[PDB]
RNA sequence: GUCCAGCGUCGCUGGAC
């Protein structure tokens, strides 16, 4: 039972018996002092920097103070003058107390003999003081070494300052009426000459049996202080000639044999004490640790109502960092428990304290600012970003990929796991999760934003890493952050259209117009096309769906125009129109923001009715889908590991399209009927629904809202070149939440705004790219008839099935003219494989 | 309400007066300093946007 | 038993009747 205030000031003096945490170890010490001389002598307390030595010292000497031992005020070695030796200190220290016992006899007879005895040994030691700070031998001197001298007839001639002052401490204690005297050294762990004049004065002048030393530091640096001693002794001149390998590492081990016996020798084995840290106190949840911690969080709060340290961090990392309760947030806890005492409680205190006068939330920002004062130090070591006032959206995205570029590691860095060996990069690594889940909190579509700049500026980098020795990694990894423009921005398809020129700049190796995501639609008309393959003409696109196929395109200037047909720039564009909802007029803006002034260069590192309300009738769509989004996307709480996820299930789904598609690509696939046929209207069929598809699983398995996952226990795929995946995973879905009484936009809030997007509606079933599929047309059915409940408008009508499902019709929601159009490369050779 | 003036009778150059708009925050650190007292004690203003900052502790 | 689907450099795995 240590319980703990967190509305204390937390001092070391202040630390009384109740709030200190060392109780056990405190009195293994205490009594393993007396059971010593009762039958060097010399303890050493150890921890490292942080863990508490100060304020434990305080409570032993404390303690001895209420077969009896005196013990002197505790002495610190750095606030002593630089010039005046330990010995001198010492001496004032025991002279203080001494001459306040003698004050107290009651009989006159026994003051004057003992008072004038111990004041001819002081004089005695006073006139000692000139072997210990001289810089020279003086003759002058001789003739008073060669003294003899009726005080104990010294068996030692000379001066000898050791036995000078061996008697003295056998004086005191007569005086003081007790066994022996301790003398207590604070820690030096903050300079590095303090510890050498320590070091030296205990090897030399406290040797007697009346004195007992309790050091109290770490190892490390008191390794680290011999070590550099040592090479002292070896003479300059022969440092500089016979500096050969094995003449260099001849002398290296005799020095560490040096430093190792010494070291011994000052302090033995069989008395040193690790001081425990917060972890050994408390352990895991599941094992157990031989104490008990309680913290509060209120004023006067009833001790009843304390609870464990674990849940004291484990509330603050699941609230203030949106993670789910499971061992991703396990292992952020664990770790933060293996830090120093004193930085704990700093980051502990400052955000409960903040909390209480918050109320008087965006708790993220809470720990936000709480967690940057503490670990500030760390942050200059990885070069991130310190204004305050500057904690802009962009500014995160600078951070990350810069982050990851110091980690190593571009498979894992996005996950943000605080898995690096270096310790500075682990204290940074929980900060950036904490302002990833500070900037979204609930962002209208920021969370689409920051997933693309955020993640995919990253991953993207990895076709460069593929093919590619060291003057070359800042040569590309400076102007692509210029060229790319992360960290300066003004859009996110912005970003997304300078993408189009990094995927395009070494393409396929069979020459292919498909790309990670991207499919290219030709403009120019080939000769003598097989087939009902027409050239692609922007202007047979119908009417209120050519505002989702204009977002879709995106022309680089290589040489030659190209439209790039992008998922990229469907989900970019999404940003766009959910940022800001005050008028209906730049609702349409961000549909042409894009088109006719956009110009996209080559990368440098390259080296190679009236028609003007056909809109208006989709428009009033999406200002009512806005009203869903701003309704329901204020009270979401995005996390800082689905960004890390959704791009993982996206990347490598995308991936499997693009080798699975290349050598597939023939004639008699213009109407779609079966699968094992590659049409563009397909190819992008599949970005378009893996982009719905990665977002289903990683919102199910981690967010906030979902306290407990929805999803079958099976095996997680994604679909390639059907749709069964997809709709399997929905139908688990639809009685779970059902069965709960749950409905789909509370407990799974992130799908269903984007599902119900008219940008996306006329691209998930394209009128060609629909296989026939008479087995699998149960699929198609079933899975868009889901798709009617989330959904409630059911705009299909059951009519524009029937002209995509058979193989003149009017169409408004679905494009008609993209199975026609061409890819460049498409031989076509070869036709469908009998089936 | 802030209430700030601009053709002050004086018109002083920037109209800075006194508790400009720091008043919130001046509040908040003499409060603490106050409920310091009722052992490190020591405080911290950091450098913002490069400005002087010495017109803050006057 | 045959089919659909999925992963690997054909091999391996998943689902249904
Ligand atoms: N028993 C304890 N209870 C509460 N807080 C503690 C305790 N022990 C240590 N601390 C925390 O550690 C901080 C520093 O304590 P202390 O000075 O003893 O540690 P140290 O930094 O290892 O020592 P030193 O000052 O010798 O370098 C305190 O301000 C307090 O926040």
């Amino acid at each position: 039972k240590i319980i703990i205030n967190l509305f204390a000031p937390n001092l070391p003096g202040s630390t009384k018996e109740d709030d200190l945490i060392q109780k056990s170890l405190r009195d293994q010490l205490v009594e393993s002092i007396r059971n010593s001389i009762a039958y060097r002598n010399v303890f050493f307390v150890d921890g490292t920097r942080g863990a508490g030595k100060t304020t434990f010292i305080n409570s032993v000497v404390k303690s001895l103070n209420s077969v009896n031992i005196k013990c002197l005020p505790t002495i610190d070695p750095t606030k002593l003058p630089r010039h005046e030796p330990i010995l001198v200190t010492v001496t004032a220290r025991l002279n203080k107390m001494v001459s306040d016992k003698l004050k107290g006899y009651w009989a006159s007879n026994d003051y004057r003999k003992q008072k004038e005895q111990w004041q001819n040994h002081l004089a005695q030691l006073q006139r000692g003081l000139h072997l210990l700070t001289d810089k020279e031998y003086k003759p002058e001197y001789f003739s008073d070494a060669l003294k003899l001298d009726a005080q104990l007839d010294y068996s030692i001639g000379g001066q000898d300052l050791s036995e000078i002052f061996e008697e003295l401490v056998k004086r005191a204690c007569e005086i003081l009426d007790c066994k022996a005297i301790l003398i207590t050294f604070d820690d030096i762990d903050t300079q590095f000459d303090a510890g050498w004049d320590v070091l030296e004065s205990i090897r030399k002048f406290f040797n007697s049996r009346k004195l007992v030393v309790v050091a109290t530091g770490d190892l490390r640096l008191y390794s680290q202080l011999i070590r550099g001693k040592q090479y002292e002794n070896y003479s300059k001149t022969l440092l500089e000639q016979e500096k050969e390998s094995v003449r260099l590492a001849e002398r290296g081990y005799m020095v560490e044999h040096l430093e190792q016996q010494y070291l011994l020798k000052l302090f033995p084995v069989q008395k040193r004490i690790q001081l425990k840290t917060m972890l050994q106190l408390v352990g895991e949840k599941g094992k157990a640790g031989k104490e008990e911690i309680k913290v509060k969080t209120e004023p006067g709060m009833q001790d009843i109502d304390a609870i464990d340290v674990r849940q004291a961090i484990g509330d603050a990392v699941r609230e203030g960092l949106n993670l789910r309760e499971g061992s991703d947030a396990d292992m952020y806890v664990n770790e933060l428990l293996k830090q120093p005492v004193r930085l704990l409680m700093q980051v502990l205190q400052d955000f409960y304290t903040k909390k209480y006068h918050a109320t008087s939330l965006s708790v993220p920002n809470l720990l936000r600012n709480a967690l940057y004062g503490s670990m500030l130090s760390s942050i200059y070591r990885a070069g991130l970003n310190y204004e305050q006032h500057r904690f802009g959206m962009d500014s995160l995205c600078k951070d990350i990929f810069t982050y990851v570029k110091q980690d190593r590691d571009f498979n894992t860095g996005f996950y943000l796991r605080p898995q690096s060996e270096s310790e500075a990069l682990r204290n940074c690594s929980i900060y950036l999760a904490s302002q990833v889940s500070e900037n979204c909190q609930g962002s209208l579509s920021k969370f689409l934003q920051m997933l693309l700049v955020g993640c995919g500026s990253v991953s993207i980098f990895n076709q460069f890493v593929t093919e590619l020795d060291r003057e070359k990694f800042e040569q590309l990894i400076s102007e692509y952050v210029a060229y790319m423009s992360v960290g300066r921005i003004e859009s996110a398809s912005h970003w997304a259209n300078r993408c189009c020129a990094v995927v395009a700049n070494s393409p396929n190796d069979e020459k292919i117009g498909v790309f990670l995501g991207m499919v290219q639609l030709n403009r120019k008309s080939r000769q003598h096309m097989p087939g009902g393959y027409k050239k692609f003409n922007i202007d047979t696109e119908n009417g209120l769906a050519k505002a989702a196929m204009a977002s879709s395109l995106s022309t680089v200037a290589s040489n030659n125009l190209m439209d790039f047909c992008s998922v990229f720039n469907l989900i970019g564009a999404i940003a766009d129109i959910s940022a800001c909802r005050c008028e209906r007029s730049a609702i349409t803006n961000a549909f042409n923001k894009v088109i006719a002034q956009t110009t996209c260069i080559v990368p440098p590192w390259s080296e190679a009715q009236d028609d003007a309300t056909e809109f208006s009738d989709a428009i009033t769509k999406v200002e009512q889908w806005l009203k869903n989004v701003n309704e329901i996307e204020i009270g979401i709480r995005p996390s800082a590991l689905l960004i890390g996820k959704v791009w993982s299930r996206f990347y490598f789904n995308l991936n499997n399209v693009a080798d699975q598609h290349k050598t597939r690509l023939y004639r008699n696939a213009e109407h779609g009927r079966m699968a094992s046929q590659s049409n563009a209207a397909k190819i992008m069929r599949f970005n378009v629904l893996a982009f719905l598809h990665a977002v289903l699983v990683e919102e199910s398995l981690y967010h906030s809202v979902s306290d407990r996952e929805y999803i079958g226990e099976g095996l997680r795929l994604n679909p390639v070149t059907s749709v069964d995946e997809f709709e399997k995973k929905i139908k688990i879905i639809g009685e779970k939440l059902k069965a709960d009484n749950k409905t789909w936009k509370n407990t799974h809030p992130l799908f269903f705004l984007l599902i119900s997007c008219p940008i996306l509606h006329p691209f998930i079933f394209p009128v060609g790219g629909i296989n026939c599929s008479v087995k699998a047309l149960n699929k198609e059915t079933s899975f868009n008839k889901l798709i009617d409940e989330i959904v409630g408008d059911k705009l299909l009508s059951d009519e524009e099935w029937d002209y995509l499902t058979k193989n003149q019709q009017i169409f408004q929601n679905t494009i008609t003219s993209l199975n026609s159009s061409t890819i460049v490369g498409a031989s076509y050779d070869k036709d469908t494989p009998a089936r | 309400k802030i209430i700030i003036n601009l053709f002050a009778p004086n018109l002083p150059g920037s109209t800075k007066e006194d508790d400009l708009i720091q008043k919130s925050l001046r509040d908040q650190l003499v409060e603490s300093i106050r409920n310091s007292i009722a052992g490190r004690n020591v405080f911290f203003v950091d450098g913002t946007r490069g400005a002087g900052k010495t017109t803050f502790i006057n």
